[PDB]
């Protein structure tokens, strides 16, 4: 009675869609970000040390960042 | 000057409905909305 029929477009089609988004990236947007904090909190990044005396490296075992 | 009469028939016309309408555009079920959960 006082309130009148409002006359919105239409609302269904834009949150299926951003239901669908939120949806799709949370599904891997939690596991990758747990798994990222998993390593940054336990298995440590790297330490500081030089090449010892007379010895070869890999071609790893060069970068701080061990998923790197 | 004025209307002519055909006008004031037209016009009444067009005031039974715009109102008929406008009136229709009013809702109260006493609930207007329905959420299902």
């Amino acid at each position: 009675g006082k309130r009148l029929f409002i006359i919105k477009p239409s609302g269904f089609y834009d949150k299926r869609f951003l239901k669908l988004l939120r949806f799709y990236i949370l599904l891997t947007g939690i596991p990758v970000v747990i798994g990222i904090t998993l390593i940054n909190v336990f298995i440590g990044e790297a330490e500081l040390a030089e090449i010892p005396e007379g010895y070869v490296p890999e071609h790893w075992e060069y970068f701080k960042h061990p998923i790197s | 000057s004025g209307y002519t009469p055909d006008e004031k028939l037209r016009l009444q016309q067009l005031r039974e409905l715009r109102r008929r309408w406008l009136k229709d555009q009013e809702l109260s079920p006493r609930e207007p909305v329905l959420p299902p959960r």
